[PDB]
This record gives structure tokens, C-alpha cells and sequence, in this order.
């Protein structure tokens, strides 16, 4: 049974840094890419980043470009997101979503429990 | 631009859609030529970049970025040939469920010609077309090569299949170190070393690893197609030419006074026809284009001033891929050079 | 702060085997490439081979006929065995680790270097 | 990127009524649309993995339509468990825009 | 293999002057050149991984330059700490080969 667990939520002051993690289990992590999606409290879902199955290809949303770094460790099955220059705009619940590919597209078939990140003091 | 290739492709997917992939199943010569033609006509759909959105590094974004894929007439015609039956069949395929030959071919070719990786991300994003970051563009293109080959090998490992191979088109090898991709795909996947899994892909990447793309003064012959160019210093097996997407009818330029045998077609009596060229300069094949069931693409270098380690690539039974899948050879432990009485010289 | 330390005998008679073991402290083998390199006394540097934690190895064609690199993730050690060591095999052997970056082909961490004489 | 717009932002319907959540795309997405349902305090769940394509375990009352630039999700009989937020996500081109969700409320 | 040739084999240079070490490649390598510093009795330290990209923990006076066949490591202001042998490693093909170490000594 595919299952994604996330940890590293908490409080951090504006401009500071945080590091989210997402430990995957129940599937071959080394073969499937992974995505990050956040949801501002009471607002819609927003796409954050993607990392390829090995880690040599990655992309970030336009708003978050240049401030986050997504990495993966295929030996521990860990998916991490590095948080820098955190704004108040970045307070959200963060989910790690595994994509299931069909044709040229894909859909998120497994979502994490959500780690809450609050950028406040 | 070319609807005949699309029609042949569609007919072959319909024919092979129910053909299960077995341990020794290989793409037939006809199907291989259909794949070759569809890829090369997809490339010919867009002969040059747009000056308004040209990449300063020179990477071929015309076949990598969605800004140009969606403008290709060939891509649109193939995705909407006869009310999109192929496209509907494509929207259900996935790396981890392909079991039949037609699914394998359709998924690989449609991912390639749609400018898409297997995980859904594009080869190069539309915002990086006019980028100057050499490392980012190079890593994207390298990932495209590695992911195509890795996807094929993971299919072969799951189905325990040997001799299935499509190959990565030459444009994806821009600034790509063949040795790096070979070792990245074989030192991180221990299950790929089995002698019964993907030996055609193994031979393809091993040849591309021992031979670099650009040999300045060690080249013996050069291929160029749509400006995308490659140089070879050894006999060029048919699997290499078929994976790269180079026909023997493209511009070949010859840098030394060696003798080359340009295999062109299969004839009666189970033989092959070849041409011999010795002069320096261009190599021109004046024969008519063969049909898909008998087309051949391979070059043999007669020179004897070469290391004996890589002479098996010129052996007749390895240079020309066998019609019978079980007789195909990919390594020096199985290479054999027999049966030249069946061949004939055209010129 | 990954520290690598070489071990093994420092004197091996000619035509016998050479054993070198490198222990990785403060880190793990689980995700990186580990290489063996030797330095002939006052001559230069020559690469021998590498082993990935999965078990795959790549050797130098110059001496691929007698090199054997092994890994043991349970003990955080990767070793090297050289057979039929000749008088030209005297050198300082370094156990390196590769860059844990998009580039994996450069040696970021090096050991102390154990000199072995024949 | 391709922007996703849903209509209506909120909808009021009773048990057994018919609802039609419409998602529009700025450009052609070519049948690459997935609909998710998110109950309050839970992660999104996929309902349809493509236009007019259902996921395993999804009740047959959910249905889909669309051929790019226009899509619809229809629930024939709203049960009490189908009152949540619905998001239309395109996957034709990364970034996969998720669209502003539609919340269904009991009348 | 790709022979790595370094020139000069030894250079004596004044403290605060500019030291230049050249590493020529027998066959073309495209920026896959790393430079290493070895102080006597110490293991090599990676200075630059690509032809011009500088590792952490390395003083900014080390500038990497050139790509292809010709390469150059330059020290903007030589310091007594920089007495070492300098090696160039290519990673384009196999086996990975190092060049003959250039000694730099303070005059």
C-alpha cells in the first residue's frame, strides 16, 4: 500500500529557512518522480516543485522559483524540500504527491498527510 | 508533410497491439523501419528554428520544447490521424503496464515525438528556450536520453525480454557524454546486467560509450541530418544507425582513404547488397530507396590499423541485425563473421 | 564531516596479494561512489577503479585483470585486492569519495593515504 | 502556464439533485484533466484520471466530458458523502495548474 | 587514454604575484576537468570541480578558465599557503587520468 509521510512543519520567522521531508514507502521510490503541492489555509491548491526519479531534473513554480530546492535520496526513500527566503505568503499545508503517468500526462494518486508550515513570529 | 509514415505506423500498431512480448521478441525489420521513418519525418517537420526564439547555445529546442512540438504538422497529424484512435490508445499506456509490442512502440514513439519524458515533465521547458545556463540545458537533454533508455530497460526487466530496442534520436545527445549515461544506467541498476535483458540497448549504449560523438582528428566518416551531426571511427552497426536515426542515404562524408561497405538492402537468397567506397569526399548512394521490409543501414570499415578489441562491430552477423530474433548477437562472446557468399555488390 | 581512513598491511612480498580497507566514519556508503587511487613515489596520480554501494564496479583497463574492489555497507567499509603485485605497484593508496552532486565523477573527500612497499 | 478556471465558485444543491462543475482552460490541454475531491481536513482524492475516465472505487454517478478548453463533471445523484471541494487539474504541460476549487453545500 | 600534460613542471613565483598552470588534453574534454591541490604529506584537496566552478572552503583567488583542449588554473595573489603540487583530472572518458603534478614553490 503506497503511503507518503511528511515531517518538518513548524514556525519560522520571515526570511529564515526550513527543511521539509517526505518518507515514501510501499513502492519502488527510485523509479517514480515526486511532486510537492501546497494549500494556503482556505485557498486553492498550488503546485510547488517536481523532481525526477534520479534527481537530475527538477522544476519549480514561478512564484517560488529561485528559493526552494527539491532533493531525493534513493537509498533512504526520502524526498526533501529546502525552504529559503520564506515569506508570509508561503504559509500552507504541504503535501508530497506521487504522480501516476498516463500518456503524456499524469495524475496525483498518492498524497501525504500534510505538514503545516506557518511563517509567523 | 509525410502521411505515409503515419499510415504505416498506425497499421503496425494495429497489427502488433495484441502481440505479447516474450523473452526473445524483437522488433521486426519492417516495424523498425516504420519507427525510423516516423522519427525522421517528425524531425523533418521543423527544419529550422525561429529566429525570434532561437537558443543561443544551439541546442535543438525545435524537437525538445513544447513551443515547437505543438507547431509541428507531423505531431498534430499523428495525434489526430483518424479521429485520434492512436491518441486514445496512448492516453492509457504507462511504463509499468506495457505488456504488448504495440503498446511498447506506441508509448515510446509518442513520448518522443510529443517532447515528453515518461514521468510527464517536458524535455525542456518553454522558459528555457532562450536560456544561457549551459548546465541546466545540458542536464535536461542528458536526462531525456537517460530516461528513454532507462524506461526501455525497465520494461525489458519487468517482462524479462531481450532484443527489444528503439533508441534515442541523435538530437537528444547534445553535449551528452555517452560514457556517463551508460555508467549511470548500469552502475545504479544491478538487474540490468543479466545476459537475457535488453542486449540490443546494451550494445547501443556500449558503442556510444566507447565512441564519442565528435572525434576531431580520429573520425573516419561523418553523418549529418538536418544539421545534427555525428562522427564514427569504427564500423557502425545497424542498431547504432537505427537508434540514432541516421539512414545510409543521408550525407556521409569520408575523411580517410579506407574502404567502406555500405549495406543498403536485403535481397533474395537471404543476402545483403553493399556498395564499396574508397575515395575521400562525399559518399553518394545512387540506388533507389528500399522498402520497409528490406531496408538496411550499416557501414563496415575495412581498415586494419585499429585495436582488435572493437573489430567485432564490423562482423557481418553483428553489423546487420538478424531477421530471426534468436540469432541476433550483441557482444564479442557471440559475434561471428560468416556467410558472405550471399552478399552482392551494387556499384 | 566524512572522514576516510585506510588500513591493511604496509609490506607485501612481490607476486602476492595486496589488501587495503577503507572505513567511512561520520557518514555512510549508502548513496555515494567510492574510488581507489594510487600515487607512485614522487611520480603522479593514477586512478584504479570505483565501486557504487549497489555493488557495481569499474576498473582501470591498465590493471583491470588483477583489481577487485568490494563494498560492505553493513560495516561502512569498501576494500581493494590487488593480485600479483609487481615492483611498480609501490605507491600511496588513497580511498576517495566522489562528489555527491549532479557531477559524480570528481573526488571530494580523500583518505590519509597508506604507503605500501613491495 | 495554462490557467484553470472553474464555475461556479460555490454551488448549492440538495440530495439527489444534478450538478455540473465546469472547468475551462486558457489553451488546449487535450483531454489531460483530473478531478479531485477534498473533504475538509483531508488530502485530495482523485475521482477521474482523465476526461470522461473514472478511477477504481469511484461511484458510477460521477461522470465527465470535454475535449480541451472545456470540461464538465456531473454527479447524477448527490449523496451526503459527495459534499466537498472539487479541483480541475491540467497535466498537458508542467506546471500542472490546479484551478480554483468548487465547494458544494447542502440546501 | 586521455594523456594529461601540465606545463611548467615546476614554477617559482613571488608571494603576491600571479601563478598560472596549464593542463593540455590529448583529446578534447568538454569542461569535465577538476583541479586538485596536494600539500606535501597530505591528500589532494578538490579546488575546482568543473573547469571554472569553485568548491566550498577554497579561497576566491583560485580562478578556473578555458574549456575543451586548453585549460588554466590561476592564482590571483600567491600566498605561502599555496606551496603545493597541482594536478588536473579529466572525467570525459575512461580510465580517469591525472596529469603530472606541477609544483609551485614560493620565491
Amino acid at each position: 500500500e503506497v503511503q507518503l509521510v511528511q515531517s518538518g512543519g513548524g514556525v519560522v520567522q520571515p526570511g529564515r529557512s526550513l527543511r521539509l521531508s517526505c518518507a515514501a514507502s510501499g513502492f519502488t521510490f527510485s523509479s517514480h518522480g515526486m511532486h510537492w503541492v501546497r494549500q494556503a489555509p482556505g485557498k486553492g491548491l498550488e503546485w510547488v516543485a517536481v523532481i525526477s526519479y534520479d534527481g537530475s531534473n527538477e522544476h519549480y513554480g514561478d512564484s517560488v522559483k529561485g528559493r526552494f530546492t527539491i532533493s531525493r535520496d534513493n537509498s533512504k526513500n526520502t524526498l526533501s524540500l529546502q525552504m529559503n527566503s520564506l515569506r508570509a505568503e508561503d504559509t500552507a499545508v504541504y503535501y508530497c504527491a506521487r504522480p501516476f503517468s498516463y500518456g503524456a500526462g499524469y495524475y496525483f494518486d498518492s498524497w501525504g498527510q500534510g505538514a503545516l508550515v506557518t511563517v509567523s513570529s | 508533410v509525410n502521411v505515409a509514415s503515419i499510415t504505416a505506423f498506425k497499421s503496425m500498431i494495429d497489427e502488433t497491439w495484441d502481440k505479447k512480448i516474450e523473452a526473445n521478441t524483437c522488433i521486426s525489420r519492417k516495424h523498425r523501419n516504420i519507427i525510423h521513418e516516423v522519427i525522421r519525418d517528425f524531425m523533418k517537420a521543423y527544419p529550422k528554428m525561429d529566429e525570434n526564439r532561437k537558443s543561443p547555445l544551439g541546442a535543438p529546442m525545435q524537437w525538445l520544447t513544447q513551443y515547437y512540438i505543438l507547431k509541428n504538422e507531423y505531431h498534430k497529424t499523428m495525434l489526430a490521424y483518424d479521429d485520434g484512435s492512436l491518441n486514445t490508445k496512448f492516453k492509457t499506456l504507462n511504463i509499468y503496464m506495457i505488456t504488448n509490442v504495440g503498446q511498447y512502440i506506441l508509448y515510446i514513439v509518442f513520448c518522443i515525438i510529443s517532447g515528453k519524458n515518461h514521468d510527464g515533465t517536458p524535455y525542456i521547458y518553454d522558459s528555457e528556450i532562450t536560456s544561457n545556463d549551459k548546465n541546466l540545458i545540458n542536464d535536461r537533454i542528458k536526462y531525456a536520453c537517460k530516461q528513454i533508455l532507462h524506461g526501455q530497460l525497465t520494461m525489458a526487466l519487468r517482462i524479462r525480454n531481450k532484443f527489444m530496442f528503439i533508441g534515442s534520436p541523435m538530437y537528444l545527445w547534445f553535449n551528452v557524454n555517452g560514457s556517463h549515461v551508460y555508467h549511470e544506467i548500469y552502475d545504479r541498476n544491478v538487474g540490468f546486467h543479466n545476459k537475457e535483458i535488453g542486449r540490443l540497448l546494451y550494445a547501443f549504449m556500449y558503442y556510444l560509450s566507447i565512441s564519442g560523438r565528435f572525434l576531431n582528428d580520429l573520425a573516419l566518416l561523418k553523418f549529418t541530418y538536418l544539421g545534427e551531426s555525428w562522427t564514427f571511427s569504427l564500423s557502425v552497426p545497424e542498431y547504432i544507425l537505427y537508434g540514432l536515426g541516421y539512414s545510409v542515404f543521408d550525407t556521409i562524408e569520408k575523411f580517410s582513404n579506407d574502404a567502406i561497405l555500405v549495406y543498403i538492402r536485403t535481397n533474395n537468397r537471404n543476402g545483403y547488397d553493399y556498395a564499396e567506397f574508397n575515395k575521400k569526399g562525399i559518399v553518394k548512394v545512387t540506388e533507389d530507396k528500399p522498402d520497409n521490409d528490406k531496408r538496411i543501414h550499416a557501414i563496415r570499415l575495412i581498415n586494419y590499423s585499429s585495436d582488435v578489441q572493437h573489430i567485432h562491430f564490423g562482423f557481418r552477423n553483428t553489423l546487420i541485425i538478424d531477421n530471426e530474433c534468436t540469432s541476433i548477437q550483441s557482444s564479442a562472446e557471440n559475434a561471428t563473421d560468416t556467410g558472405h557468399h550471399q552478399d552482392s555488390k551494387i556499384n | 564531516q566524512v572522514q576516510l581512513q585506510e588500513s591493511g598491511p604496509g609490506l607485501v612480498k612481490p607476486s602476492e596479494t595486496l589488501s587495503l580497507t577503507c572505513t567511512v566514519s561520520g557518514g555512510s556508503i549508502s548513496n555515494y561512489y567510492w574510488s581507489w587511487i594510487r600515487q607512485p613515489p614522487g611520480k603522479g596520480l593514477e586512478w584504479i577503479g570505483y565501486i557504487y554501494y549497489i555493488g557495481t564496479t569499474n576498473y582501470n583497463p591498465s590493471l583491470k585483470s588483477r583489481v577487485t574492489i568490494s563494498v560492505d555497507t553493513s560495516k561502512n567499509q569498501f576494500s581493494l585486492k590487488l593480485s600479483s603485485v609487481t615492483a611498480a605497484d609501490t605507491a600511496v593508496y588513497y580511498c576517495a569519495r566522489h562528489t555527491d552532486s549532479r557531477a559524480w565523477y570528481y573526488f571530494d573527500y580523500w583518505g590519509q593515504g597508506t604507503l605500501v612497499t613491495v | 502556464a495554462i490557467q484553470m478556471t472553474q464555475s461556479p465558485s460555490s454551488l448549492s444543491a440538495s440530495v439527489g439533485d444534478r450538478v455540473t462543475i465546469t472547468c475551462r482552460a486558457s489553451q488546449n490541454i487535450d483531454s489531460y484533466l483530473n478531478w479531485y475531491q477534498q473533504k475538509p481536513g483531508e488530502a485530495p482524492k482523485l475521482l477521474m484520471y482523465a476526461a470522461s475516465s473514472l478511477q477504481s472505487g469511484v461511484p458510477s454517478r460521477f461522470s465527465g466530458s470535454g475535449s480541451g478548453t472545456d470540461f464538465t463533471l456531473i454527479i447524477s445523484s448527490l449523496q451526503r458523502e459527495d459534499f466537498a471541494t472539487y479541483y480541475c487539474q491540467q497535466s498537458y504541460s508542467t506546471p500542472p495548474t490546479f484551478g480554483q476549487g468548487t465547494k458544494l453545500e447542502i440546501k
